[PDB]
This record gives structure tokens, sequence and C-alpha cells, in this order.
RNA sequence: AACGAUAAAAGAAGUGAGAAUCUUCUUCGCCGUAAGGACAAGGGUUCCUGGGGAAGGGUCGUCCGCCCAGGGAAAGUCGGGACCUAAGGUGAGGCCGAACGGCGCAGCCGAUGGACAGCAGGUCAAGAUUCCUGCACCGAUCAUGUGGAGUGAUGGAGGGACGCAUUACGCUAUCCAAUGCCAAGCUAUGGCUAUGCUGGUUGGUACGCUCAAGGGCGAUCGGGUCAGAAAAUCUACCGGUCACAUGCCUCAGACGUAUCGGGAGCUUCCUCGGAAGCGAAGUUGGAAACGCGACGGUGCCAAGAAAAGCUUCUAAACGUUGAAACAUGAUUGCCCGUACCGCAAACCGACACAGGUGUCCGAGUGUCAAUGCACUAAGGCGCGCGAGAGAACCCUCGUUAAGGAACUUUGCAAUCUCACCCCGUAACUUCGGAAGAAGGGGUCCCCACGCUUCGCGUGGGGCGCAGUGAAUAGGCCCAGGCGACUGUUUACCAAAAUCACAGCACUCUGCCAACACGAACAGUGGACGUAUAGGGUGUGACGCCUGCCCGGUGCCGGAA
RNA sequence: GAAACGAUGACUGAAUCCGCGCGGACCACCGCGCAAGGCUAAAUACUCCCAGUGACCGAUAGCGCAUAGUACCGUGAGGG
RNA sequence: CGAGCUGGAGAUACGCUUUGACUCGGGGAUGUCCGAAUGGGGAAACCCACCUCGUAAGAGGUAUCCGCAAGGAUGGGAACUCAGGGAACUGAAACAUCUCAGUACCUGAAGGAGAAGAAAGAGAAUUCGAUUCCGUUAGUAGCGGCGAGCGAACCCGGAU
């Protein structure tokens, strides 16, 4: 459903500043094509998306231990709003 | 410059070469020639245009039968543009009608010859080669074909009036090895060339030769190979 | 022993426990058809930021392609899929086979080909035809209005549709010049005082009666059904009627106008270097594609994919009272790829390896020309040990008295020759050749005059030892053997007199061919060929020619 | 082999209970059996796995591994 | 079961537990995607569809071979079992029959085992009374370039 998809906010100073111009950017389920993940965004925070761009994300670390290390693998969506922008309070963060 | 099908090259049946040497040469596409001829019996012709088509060696004339149907057809030495041309029984002995040999004349000069009445021309196609007409039998004809054998074709075969076209394969002189090339592949590699191991022939200490093989076993100057068949029946006379 | 090309380095300033090696400034040198830049393959986070400093780094590291953490990768229009077919693969049914399995029509899979809508700029530390800004385009669904009826397959036809060489005209990308324009200042060593010096000198879109090479086109009524399974208003064929030049249709590109952009630099702040703001000029002349106009012209033989999209037809069907199409809104916009390296220290080579690696762009001056050669822009780099010394010997080089092959197996090696223009040129020949034969002369600078220009020709003058003043850069000839010739070969000791070759011959094969692959009465190759063809053997351009022996062996033919 | 009997690819191809098969060419006699239809526990074989034990090992031994089919080599089967 | 637990994980935080955690038995319900793989395609784990129900979310269905259908089959198993096919090195101090050996290997089918089985039999007693297995007969009888060498069965004793 809806509330699952969207797994977290894209932290970084990117997406803070990105935020500033009304551009939410989410770690969504690598599988959640551009319609499902514009619709999950749309219902979950009441906002119309205008425009959704997304792409998928590699992993691959390993600090000591002689267990080669393995991905974690990712897919990052970043949506821009209508005029009457923002989401929630998650934005002034 | 007109219509056809596509004839893409190979040399090797199913997997590998089975047929020696063969494999450069031009693109060629493949021309649909006219060999049965049946199935427009009463419908006249016109030599719309004689054609160079590769994959041949004769001349190709491009016909036009008055149904709108076009198609092509062996082009025999002599035929020009604007002759008309019919085919079936109810048609003369001239240049390019197709009629079975009951009603050809013996000493009669024939090409696109078939074996058997429908599928299509078999014999005398090549550019100079003609089929003279002997003299009929019973429901079969006499016929001196062009390695100078005697055949039996039954009747009820069709021919073409004329020798096929293309004058003579003979100021074709090819001349630098490569005109082979725009062609067939490397030909005749000697066996005498070739190592024990490789062909019959090879090996020894210099130039030389032992007895006169193939490639395998066999022998070549002189050895009938054909088999011993129905067809010998239907024929006259073999040697040369 | 070595520390991986003899393309250098020097100093100052900084940082730090520590500095030849990290950073910064100023020089120096090397590449510049590359040693610059953009892909593809492949690699897999190597990318950017902050930190590290055990190992890896041929030395040292305070640094890194290494170690740790965080971040970065954005697509309706770009490439691939939701489209298409080639080789090949597979393949219900169907053909064979001890099993396992082998084939095989249609169909399906398969790009390296076809098809198809977005251009200009801006800018993270790190993405950009992807994000932002400006203005477009494409399909679908629906709302509105015009239209007032048709729409027009799984099928037909047209179209897609295709070579090699050479080449006429216009153009642009792009490049040069100037006392064209615009901007900034200053210069002084002896001068110049600007007619000097340096830099910049227009992209996208829209509209326009403006200039425009070049490119593309027949139209209509009929007749036969015997052609496209059938039907067709479509297509083929035959015929009638106006098809010379012209005539239509399209405008590469240039010009004008407007507008968005960019633009040399200038400017304000600065936590030491970025950020933000502003913004001049747009000339005349020359050169010029392999790109564009274009599916142009001509010539040639070895005779140059398919299929879908597309356009036109009718079958079936729903339908004419609400069509198709046009127009203006709105809505819609899936999946994967996108960082970075990518002639290399990130790919293949165990190694940060002198090797290999498919495509694209690749500037200026000089030089007939050029992607050659020298120097050089932009850009990139000095090749991850260093410093002294100036022995033997070894390597890569420069010059060399007198002599000039005496060297030696052999002029092996190394010289000599070396480009362009004029003169000149032998035997022999298959009349092409041999030929760049051989040999001689010219070559720079100025001025005058003549002319087809970058130029070149005549004349006079000048300077040096020397004028393709440096770089690129044939030594030649006589006679012989072998092989006619271009070509091929022993990856890694043999390039040849080997193999191949055009040509000649013997011979076999009448087509379900001989022959060959194979479990196989499968299938296939020969061949969608058919004896002026195909198999096999030999000889090996061309000229003159090719003798004697059929006992033995083989092959063909006889049979009492 | 003096080579019967089983089995069967090719070709043939009988008797029906005073019948048929066999008893190691074959014949007699004596003797043992009912083909050309099917089904069937149990004792027997093995050890991926589990338990118990051992004049079995105890880190170059014991499995290749005190755990790894990993690192690493190879295009791959595979090797380790 | 009777106080601990919060997997190796040794690490902090949050917590859960006698209104019985945790762990041990035994059943359920979930169970993405690939794999016989089974909608179609495919370079496994990805790409693209149609049908039906459905409020969108979401749920179910779409392989071929037997059979009216019910219901069965495809694939996987270390070794052992039977079957189709079947080597050579080797030994014979050379080698070709012979040997190695119907072993190794491939392939098919199947199971917890299988195979085989209810006399047109064994063999000489007018004895036995389906099969397999063990002992023994017995290196006997026999086979055999009568060489290398190969090698039964009945009787009898047992498991059943
Ligand atoms: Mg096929
Ligand atoms: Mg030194
Ligand atoms: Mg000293
Ligand atoms: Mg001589
Ligand atoms: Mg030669
Ligand atoms: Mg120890
Ligand atoms: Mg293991």
């Amino acid at each position: 459903s809806h509330y699952d998809i969207l797994q977290a906010p894209v932290i970084s100073e990117k997406a803070y500043s990105a935020m500033e111009r009304g551009v939410y950017s989410f770690w969504v389920s690598p599988k959640a094509t551009k319609t499902e993940i514009k619709d999950a965004i749309q219902q979950a925070f009441g906002v119309r998306v205008i425009g959704i761009s997304t792409m998928n994300v590699p992993g691959k670390r390993k600090r000591v231990g002689r267990f080669i290390g393995q991905r974690n693998d990712r897919k990052k969506a970043i949506v821009r709003l209508a005029e009457g922008q923002s989401i929630e309070a998650l934005a002034g963060q | 410059l007109t219509e056809a099908l596509p004839k893409t090259g190979g040399r090797n049946n199913r997997g590998r070469i089975t047929s020696r040497f063969i494999g450069g040469g031009h693109k060629r596409l493949y021309r649909i020639i006219d060999f049965k001829r049946r199935d427009k019996s009463g419908v006249n012709a016109k030599v719309a245009a004689i054609e160079y088509d590769p994959n041949r060696s004769a001349r190709i004339a491009l016909l036009h039968y008055a149904d709108g149907e076009k198609r092509y057809i062996l082009a025999p030495e002599g035929l020009t543009v604007g002759a008309t041309v019919n085919a079936g029984p109810e048609a003369e002995p001239k240049l390019g009608n197709a009629l079975p040999l009951r009603f050809v004349p013996v000493g009669a000069v024939v090409h696109a010859l078939e074996l058997v009445p429908g599928k299509g021309a078999q014999l005398a196609r090549s550019a100079g080669t003609s089929v003279q007409v002997q003299g009929k039998e019973s429901d079969y004809v006499i016929v001196r074909l062009p390695s100078g054998e005697l055949r039996r074709v039954h009747s009820e075969c069709y021919a073409t009036i004329g020798a096929v076209g293309n004058a003579e394969h003979k100021n074709i002189v090819l001349g630098k090895a490569g005109r082979s090339r725009w062609l067939g592949r490397k030909p005749h590699q000697r066996g005498s060339a070739m190592n024990p191991v490789d062909h019959p022939h090879g090996g020894g200490e210099g130039r030389t030769g032992a007895g006169r093989v193939p490639v395998t076993p066999w022998g070549k100057p002189t050895k009938g190979l054909k088999t011993r068949r129905k067809r010998k029946t239907s024929d006259r006379f073999i040697v040369t």
C-alpha cells in the first residue's frame, strides 16, 4: 500500500537546499515505478506532483574482517510540486 | 534494375565445409525465373527488356503477359525487345515460345527442357547450350542434350525455341586471380602441396605423385561414378 | 643487480612530529592528427567532500587510483525495451534416430541494419538533449467549436529498397586578413607615442512581398479479366487526350526585423579567494569540408539485405440523429542505461608493466598539397628514487689527416643520394613499359616591368662557406639463377626458389547429378545451380613447342 | 566344439491330452514337467541423515576444511 | 518449563517477562523473485501481456503429456537396484582369438530398497517342490591360442 514504498527521505546538504525550492527527495522501493511512486507521495502528503525523476543506486563496503563485503541497493525519487508547495513540518527540518 | 529475393551466401551444410572452396564474391540478389511457364498458356507476352542477372551465366528477359503479370524468362540467342511471345500447345515454334515436344518439329533447336511435366526447366539452361530434337517415339521424344548423350524425354514436357543467350563465355578471360575472387574462393589447392595427413598425394621430398586419387579415397581420371538405377531405361548412348 | 624510456628542471612561499618528493607562486622544458578532447567495450564507486597515514606506492610522503565515513548519479523527446527484421538460434504440428537426442515450414528470438518527438543557455564540491530558465515538438484520453457524413484489415498494391569509382553548382561548420568596429591601459631598453601593442567581434527562435544555387514531380477518362486468393475507387498492362523550354512543388543557406541568450571585460564584498551585479562591438574582404542542398551528374561490372512504421485499396464490420480529419484548451508521460576511468596508473596483459584496444573531433604559422615535417594555441604533461663524479668497459650519438672496401663469409653496418621546377635520358620489349633510367642545371633577399592567383616570368642589384640555408628527404648502373606478375605462408629462429594465381589439360557427373557432412529411406551442402554447369587431379602468365615404349600396375572396353 | 537348452534380427510358421516341452548331437525305452497372461510380502544391497562405540587420529595427523569448497587459479569443465 | 530473555556478537540504546516471557515438543497461518518452472519472452533471479473478480490498492487464472472427469506425470536425490549402450591401458613377458570386463563411463527407469518369484524347473533318487541371500560342495566338473588363464551346479547345512 501507500505508507510502504517511500522508505526514508534523502538527508544530504543538496536535498535540504532542494527543499528550499519546493523539491522533495526520497529513498523508495527499487521496484516501485514512477506512477506508483507519484501516487504514494500524492496520497500520504496531500499534495500534487507536477514532475518526478528517479534513479537506482548501488552499495559495497567492509571496514575489516575477511568478509569481502557486499552491496546495499537503493532508488532515489525527486519530486516537484505545483505552486502551493511544502510537505508537513518535515520540510523545515 | 527490378524486383526479386535475397540470395544469402553459404558454402557449408547444417555443420561443416562440405562443398570444397567457395567463399568470396559480390552481394547478388536472386531473381525468380519462370521455368514451368504452364499457368500462362494462351496469354501473349511482350519482351519489356533483357537484363544482366547474376546467379546464371545466361541472360534474362523481362516479360509482360497482357494480364498484368510481369515475369522473368531465360532470354534466348536472338530475342529482342518488343517481340511478342506465347505459351501452350496452341503456340507456334518461334523464338521464345513454350510448347510441348510433341508439337515441336524434328531437328528444331530448343532449351529450358523439363524432365517431368510440371516441375520446370532442367536441361540446357547455361548460355549457348541447346537441345536438338532427334525424332518422336511413343509418348516420348528422343533428344540430343548439350553433353552429346541421347535421352528419352516424354513428349508432354515443355521446351523453349532457340539456343540460350549470353553468346559465349569466351572473350571472358578472367585475367587476374580475384576475378575468380569476385565470385568463388581460392579454388584448386593441390593435394601434392599437402601433407601425408591432409590428402593421399601429400608428402615426399620435393615435387611428385603416385597412383592418382581425389581428396578422400577413390580415383579420378576414368571411373564410372554413376549408379545402377531406373533412369537408365529412359536413356540411349551415354559416352561424352 | 635493479628502482620500468635521456620529455628536464630551478628557486621562493606554505604546511607539518618529520618535506628533493604534498600545496601555492614565478620561471624553465616536453606533446600538440596528441602525450588535447568526446564516446563505445570493459571496469565497478575508482567520482566529489572531510579525515587517515599500518600495508599497497620500486625512494619519501603530510600525498594518492590506497584506508575510513558521508554524499553524488535526475530523461515523453538521447541509447535500449513496451516496434521491425539479417546471419544465426528456436520451432505446435511434421520428418528421422539403441537411449540422451538429430532435423524442420509458418511463427517466434536475435542488431552489428530499419524506424521514430528538443533546441539554446544556466549551474552542485561532485549530473545534465536528464535539473532550473526561455521558447518548442510527439503520441494518447477527454472537454469545446468547425465539419456535416463515413471509417477504411490479419488481406492486395505502392513505398521503405540500399553498389563501387569519379565529379558540376551553391552553401555552412570552420579558418585567415585589415588604418572595420568595440574595450582596457600602458608604454620607457635606441626608437615608436599610434596608422603601436593586447583582447573580443554573434548562438536559439519567431515573423518577414528580400537575395537564392540546387533538388523533386506528369494529369485525367477509359478497355480486357486472362494479373495481384476474392473484392478495390488501389496497383500492373494496352489505348485515347494536353506532356519541347517552360510549368508547377520544396528552400541548403544568406539577408532584414524583433526577441531570448551569450559575450571582451568592468564592478561591489570576501572568513584568501570564490560568490553576486553589470555588460561593449557585431564590419569589409578571402578560404573552406568527408557535413548540408540532395534519392544531383557521369561512368563501370564483380550487378549491390529483410521486415515493420508509412501511403493507397477494397473483405468483414459498426454507421449514416451523434463521422473521418482540422483547430483551441486540459490531462497524461512506464522500465532499464546516465558518476568516474575509457590509446589507459581505473580495460586485456600476475605488476601504478616501453605491448594491445573499435569510432569521432583534432586549431595556427611555414612548407605544391596533406591528418607529412618543424615550431606552436587551447589543453595536457616533466614519465613516484635522488645527488655527485667525469676511470676501464658497454649502449645511443657527433666529427674526423692521409688512404678508400685494402674489412669480410658477404660493403654486414654506416655514409653518400634525398623535395619541387626546367633540361635531358640507353639496351631491350608483351609496345604499356623499362624511367625518378643514366646525367645536368635551378632554388635566398630586394627593386622595376609584364602577367591567371597563394603566385609565377623576364631584367638589374644584394649578402653569406653555404639559399628544399633547420625538419621530413631515392644512391645508381652491368650481367646471371629462380619464380611470369599483385598476392600467401611457418603467432614466438625459415617470407623464399613454398603455397595461390590468370591461363592449359586429363577426367567424372543427364539432375533426388557426380561428390561431401550425417544415428538417418532424416535433413543439408553442391545449387533456388543444370554440361558454354558442377566435382576431382595435375600443370602454372605469354611465346615456340610437348617426342619414343601399352610388357608390369591402374582405368575403360570384350566375353568364346 | 560331438554343442543340446535358453534368447532373437531376417525368413518360415505346429500339434490340443491314444496331445505338447525337456532330460547335452540323435533314435528307442524309461523318467521329470503343462510355455506362448498378470500380481506378490520376508530374508539381501546401500549410507545423505541420526545414535552408540573404538589397543582410530589429535593440528605437516584426521575429511579438502578444528570449517572453506572459501581465499586464490582457470574462458570453461575444473582445480584449490 | 519455571525466571529469565533481548541470535553467533562478545556492542550501546530500547525493552519484554509468574495476566508465564525465553527455550524445548507438536500443529497452523504467512512465504517476494528465480529454478521442472509452467502466460509469452529471456543473457536464472528480469522484461512484456491478456482474462476474470475487484473500491484503487490488491486476489486468482492463462505449459505440455495421459485420460469423460476424478486424479496422475515432468524435476531433484550420496550410494545401493534393474535395464539400453558399452571402452582401453593391462595380462598373454611381442600380438590378433583370449584377458582386463560386461569392469570404467554414458543414458533410461525406480524405490526405501530393488531385483527375482510360484516349475513346459532342478537331476537320476520313479528324490525335490516359487525366489533371493549365506556356508559348503570346489579351484571339483568343465572351459581354454587346451596358452595366459577362466571357472559352475546338484546334494547337504543355515537366514527367511
Ligand atoms: Mg530456420
Ligand atoms: Mg644519476
Ligand atoms: Mg674527490
Ligand atoms: Mg642461359
Ligand atoms: Mg614470386
Ligand atoms: Mg602443535
Ligand atoms: Mg565443505
